[PDB]
RNA sequence: CAUGGAAGUCGGAAUCCGCUAAGGACUGUGUAACAACUCACCUGCCGAAUGUACUAGCCCUGAAAAUGGAUGGCGCUCAAGC
């Protein structure tokens, strides 16, 4: 949903990897809905997978999706 | 074999700390019910089974740490696991026995008990009729719903159930199978 | 590197008989007897225990040694033979013109022959006479099948393959002409 | 025409064979090595294709 | 993410974590697509060796000519061969 401005019609005929977001704690957020589904302990399994789940945008800028999960740095909530 | 080392230092480690293990014989079980019995006890207790230990408690039989492990040294057979909590015996005599599954046939499948179909109206589509019909089962289609008339023995006990039968004991709901935990002897009770 | 002592065992269960002379052994039980000569293979056998055979070979050589488990396999089948039988199933194929065979009894002797019409749509009556022992029953269970049953496992097998190498075709693509009759199951008498 | 399970088994008999490629015989589908003499037990087979 | 549709399996680029001894952004089949099945992988049995390349001794294939034929002959196999 937070993809990049919007997916107008007709875009979709070429390539559509235009589709980056930013990296911050409204992934963060929305990860509340998901709320470990599988197991995933006190849910920081669930925390880092979520924010790995976008491998495909490569975070925001600098920062990736993979390093931000692998480095357990970040506050639980 | 990171986890073939990771796996030493865990044994070691829990065994000491937690005074009560319990054994639990397994076998055959979907690997479902073992996830749903961990997420139940995932509060209390942890349940870890594995590969058969033939010198990894004997190493710990050998120092004084334990001397009731040299006691349950001969215990261990084959497919027999551990699980550590910190109840009680008796709260946990039949904690884990709960969410028995209802196994379905698996298409020639020993029945060990005479399987049979009571009286009563299947209420299904008449358009499965030819299944009845490749066994010769005696059907009479009321109100578009296929009624069998007069009971037939489907498979005597202990003997193999044919395929269409056990097909259709999939959609009929209704198996000789029921699989749950086993409890195994423990701390010569 | 010759090998100083193999050895390999035979368990007999509680219903037949069996003697050996001069290494020629005699197997006989409730369905019958068999004899079988082995002259030709350098083994001791002796008595183990109360219901067990045993087997073995001195100082042999890898090639000799490779025999041992040929020899136990060969007397391990011809228990199986005497306690339980042996039954084969075939199948006949054909795409346009249907096979005619024609199982007539015993001809005055032991033998049955089997004789068969119309293959691929030829003229052809072949006829085809098996060893003794063997019985031969065209299926009422279902359609199209042939059931061979006998005693001997050699002797089985050995029909059912003249069976299967009498029906072939000749100077034409046999990926294409799947005609023919072939053997489609083993298996006990009994269970 | 034929059933499928018979022109299955029909066809495992002389369809599904490995070929050496210097006598030309016939071996089982899982061989490394001919059989024959002429050819020194050579092992440099080939699938037999099918017909398609 | 495109998408009748393609929940791994027209496809594009990515390819992470949970819980385990292991069970996948999937190993295929399958299917509108899924599911299913299987595979991979670990475990239940088991009971001591295994796998992968190279080196050289003997033997074999590679090894087809014209009168009948020559380790000197007969013959020889834990040799009467090396
Ligand atoms: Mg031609
Ligand atoms: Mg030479
Ligand atoms: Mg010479
Ligand atoms: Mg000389
Ligand atoms: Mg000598
Ligand atoms: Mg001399
Ligand atoms: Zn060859």
């Amino acid at each position: 949903a937070l993809k990049e401005p919007p997916r107008d019609r007709k875009k979709e005929k070429n390539i559509k990897h235009n589709k980056s977001v930013s990296l911050d704690e409204i992934i963060e957020i929305a990860r509340t809905m998901r709320f470990k589904s599988f197991s995933k302990d006190l849910k920081g399994g669930v925390k880092e997978i979520l924010g790995t789940a976008f491998s495909v945008g490569c975070q925001v800028d600098g920062k990736s999706p993979k390093a931000i999960s692998d480095a357990i740095e970040a506050g639980e909530i | 074999s990171g986890n073939k080392a990771g796996y030493f230092d865990k044994l070691k480690g829990l065994l000491e700390e937690y005074p009560s293990i319990f054994v639990v014989s397994v076998d055959n079980v979907s690997s479902q019910q073992m996830h749903e019995i961990r997420k139940a006890l995932r509060g209390q207790g942890v349940v870890l089974m594995g590969k058969n230990t033939m010198v990894r408690r004997a190493l710990k039989t050998f120092m004084p740490d334990h001397p009731e492990y040299e006691r349950l040294l001969p215990f261990v057979k084959g497919n027999v696991g551990f699980v550590f909590t910190n109840g009680d015996l008796k709260e946990v005599r039949e904690k884990i026995l709960s969410n028995r599954i209802k196994a379905p046939a698996r298409a020639g499948a020993i029945a060990p008990v005479d399987v049979w179909v009571p009286a009563g109206n299947t209420g299904m589509e008449p358009g499965k009729t030819s299944f009845f019909q490749a066994l010769g089962i005696p059907t009479k289609i009321a109100r578009g719903t296929i009624e069998i008339t007069t009971d037939i023995k489907l498979v005597e006990a202990g003997a193999k159930v044919g395929p269409s039968e056990a097909t259709l004991l999939n959609m009929l709901n209704i198996s000789p199978f029921t699989y749950g935990m086993g409890i195994a002897q423990v701390y010569d009770q | 590197m010759r090998y100083i002592h193999s050895e390999e065992t035979i368990p007999v269960p509680e219903n037949l008989k069996v003697s050996i002379k001069s290494r020629l052994v005699t197997v006989e039980g409730p369905r019958g007897k068999l004899q079988k000569d082995l002259s030709h293979i350098a083994v001791n056998f002796s008595v183990v225990k109360k219901g067990v055979i045993g087997l073995e070979i001195h100082h042999g050589s890898r090639k000799d040694v490779a025999a041992l488990r040929t020899v136990r396999t060969i007397i391990n089948n011809m228990i199986i033979g005497v306690t339980k039988g042996f039954k084969y199933k075939m199948r006949y194929v054909y795409a346009h013109f249907p096979i005619n065979v024609n199982v007539e009894k015993n001809a005055e002797t032991g033998c049955y022959e089997v004789e068969i019409r119309n293959f691929i749509g030829e003229k052809i009556v072949r006829k085809v006479v098996m060893a003794p022992g063997v019985e031969v029953e065209i299926s009422k269970a279902q359609k199209d099948e042939l059931i061979l049953s006998g005693n001997s496992l050699e002797a089985v097998s050995q029909s059912a393959a003249d069976i299967q190498q009498i029906c072939k075709v000749r100077n034409k693509d046999i990926r294409k002409f799947l005609d023919g009759i072939y053997v489609s199951e083993k298996g006990n008498i009994v269970e | 025409i034929i059933e499928p399970s018979l022109k299955a088994l029909a066809s495992k008999f002389n369809c599904d064979k490995m070929i050496c490629r210097k006598c030309y015989a016939r071996l089982p589908p899982r061989a490394t090595n001919c059989r024959k003499r002429k050819c020194g037990h050579s092992n440099q087979l080939r699938p037999k294709k099918k017909l398609k």
